[PDB]
């Protein structure tokens, strides 16, 4: 409220995402957390449009957009690709693409993405787990 | 420049003029480099002399120096009888274009 | 070379520029500009990158690296490359032994 910067906007979006994740994972409700997810997407989109040259915002948007409650995969793939273009040294975005393709029965292309991710950072855990 | 007409080949002619000379100059090297030329170069030899001093004046070799490393040839060469004694009349003149 | 010279002499003996009114001036000016252009090219090459004596050997090393699985196209290091990077001696042989 008293200092309008990008980082706090993105963090607020992530916080709303976490809250929705917790509510759903305890089976306490479903379809009554819609506004929470909508608010999270609004915050993340505000952050990314405010400064569209940082891989962190695009990557966070991609992860949130593909949550099971929203299920907008096209936006997630677009966001990860933009994140990779923004900063080529990005293991997180490559492994997230690997996860996206792997869960959608595309083992070969996901294998390629994971191999690239570990090529850029040989000691990142998620890429090794995906390879396993 | 404007080359439409009588000047059409003016740049290409220059190339033709230079490279042709170069070939003869290469040939000229291919003249002294030969063992057979090294056999011909002795007394009783007429040569065409080319430098800034002698412009293709005919000369006859008198002797070939025994020291074949720095080949200095004491050679009778024709030149114009000097109709002058003063270096002050000599100044740079028209660059002789290579004519056919 | 001698036949090429003969052909250049034959071609030069028919030039139309030789009969033009402005044959000497344009021609000498072209000589000056062409000489400057050739020296200009050599000067830029001397500052250029092909001058480096070892450049073909760098290219050959990159090729041998890329025939093994160490460098992607357009030179981005792969995992075998990052393993063979931080190695004391016999990096090629040691990493090849490890992967096999």
């Amino acid at each position: 409220k008293l200092m309008s910067t990008s980082n706090t906007w993105c963090d607020l979006g992530i916080n709303y995402y976490r809250q929705a994740q917790h509510l759903a994972e305890t089976g306490s409700n479903m379809n009554d957390l819609k506004e929470l997810l909508e608010k999270s997407l609004h915050c993340l989109k505000k952050a990314v449009r405010l400064d569209s040259n940082n891989h962190l915002y695009w990557n966070a948007l991609g992860v949130v957009a593909c949550y099971s409650g929203i299920g907008n995969y096209a936006l997630a793939q677009h966001c990860f690709i933009k994140s990779i273009q923004s900063e080529q040294i990005n293991a997180v975005a490559w492994t997230n693409l690997g996860v996206l393709y792997l869960t959608n029965e595309n083992i070969e292309q996901a294998h390629e993405a994971f191999k690239m991710a570990q090529s850029l950072d040989p000691s990142y855990l998620m890429c090794w787990i995906g390879q396993a | 420049p404007d080359m439409t007409g009588q000047l059409v080949d003016l740049p290409e002619y220059y190339s033709w003029g230079e490279e042709l000379t170069e070939t003869q100059h290469m040939i000229q090297r291919r003249i002294m480099e030969s063992v057979n030329g090294l056999k011909s170069l002795s007394a009783g030899r007429v040569v065409v002399v080319k430098n800034q001093e002698h412009h293709n004046a005919l000369g006859v070799i008198l002797q070939v120096s025994s020291n074949s490393t720095s080949r200095v040839f004491t050679t009778l060469v024709l030149c114009d009888k000097p109709l002058s004694q003063d270096p002050q009349d000599r100044g740079p003149a028209t660059a002789e274009v290579p004519y056919p | 070379g001698g036949l090429r010279a003969r052909k250049l002499e034959e071609l030069i003996q028919g030039a139309q520029c030789v009969h033009s009114p402005r044959f000497p001036a344009q021609y000498l000016k072209l000589r000056e500009r062409m000489q400057i252009q050739k020296e200009m090219e050599r000067l830029r090459f001397l500052l250029s990158d092909q001058s480096l004596l070892l450049l073909p050997e760098y290219h050959q090393r990159v090729e041998v690296l890329r025939t093994l699985g160490y460098v992607d196209e357009a030179g981005t290091v792969k995992l075998a490359g990052r393993v063979a990077c931080a190695m004391s001696s016999h990096e090629l042989l040691l990493t090849e032994l490890m992967f096999d």
